Order: structure tokens, then C-alpha cells, then sequence
RNA sequence: GCCUGGUGUCUUGGGU
DNA sequence: GGATTACACCCAAGACACCAGGCACGAGA
DNA sequence: TCTCGTGCCTGGTGTCTTTAATCC
């Protein structure tokens, strides 16, 4: 939940993320682009 | 005084270090988003460990 | 007409 | 041939993404 | 009035090669 990682504000009206949140984006990101293979163009070498 | 006191002028110098820039007490106050637990430093109101 | 939020991560210099 | 271990507390001052592409506005012909 | 160039803002994405002792 957000309690494990919190935002904080650097210069009050600007905000940045927490390592967590980037680092999550990160994986929902890259988690979209497995989908996105299986379907269609694998050259399985990009699969791997 | 029964005994004499060694008594003359000495050069003396005032060091940065002065109490009421130390003092620090807390009663309840702010505290940290994550933990929940009192700040650190005297400069946010913070708590002793 | 009560509640009332101001950052972090480092680095460096210091105190006992 | 590999990591893990390396006192405690405290104060204070001093800092912060880069590059490329696209769109919009202004100036010149 | 139209076209071209420059500047600003927003979005997406990295890489030329260059401290010391212990046990398990």
C-alpha cells in the first residue's frame, strides 16, 4: 500500500516518487511487453 | 584566606559553543510520513534517540 | 467554530 | 576466492535529469 | 499571406572506455 512508500514533496509544490514506485513502474512496464510478444512478432532471440 | 592565591592576567577566548544553542526539549510534536516516530534535530523540533 | 502540513538522500566540517 | 566486520550520540551548512523531437510563433520575403 | 527557422516544452530513455585483515 502507499504507507510502504510514501511521495514527498522537495519544494512544496513539486513531488517525487518513491525508489519503490519507480522501481514498480519499472516491472508493470515491462510486464505489458511479455503480453505484447507471445501474440505476435517474436524473434524468439527477443523473447530471451 | 590561610593560603595565598596565584592571581594575574590571562588571555581567555570564547569558544562558539554557547547553552542556548543546545538546550532541546519536546514534548509531542511532528513526525516522520514513513515511520510515524519524532523527527531528528533540534531545528524541526525532533526528539532524542 | 472546533482541526491544523513543510522534504528527503548524501557529502563535508565539528562536539563528548 | 569469494563477502562481512569494523563505538556511540549530537550539531550545522551545503546540494538536486538530459536529450531529442515536435509544435507554435515570429520574422522575412 | 505563406513559408521557414528557431526556441521552448514535453516525453522517453544510457554508455567513449577508466583498504585491509580475518574465518568459512
Amino acid at each position: 500500500p502507499p504507507q510502504v512508500r510514501p511521495s514527498i514533496a522537495m519544494d512544496e509544490t513539486t513531488q517525487g516518487q518513491d525508489d519503490l514506485t519507480h522501481k514498480l513502474s519499472d516491472i508493470l512496464k515491462a510486464n505489458i511487453n511479455v503480453q505484447k510478444l507471445e501474440m505476435d512478432g517474436s524473434p524468439q532471440h527477443i523473447i530471451n | 584566606l590561610m593560603a595565598q592565591v596565584f592571581f594575574g592576567p590571562t588571555y581567555y577566548q570564547r569558544l562558539r559553543h554557547m547553552v542556548d544553542d543546545k538546550i532541546h526539549a519536546r514534548a509531542r510534536g511532528p513526525v516522520q510520513v514513513l515511520t510515524r516516530q519524532p523527527v531528528e534535530g533540534r531545528s524541526r523540533d525532533g526528539g532524542l534517540r
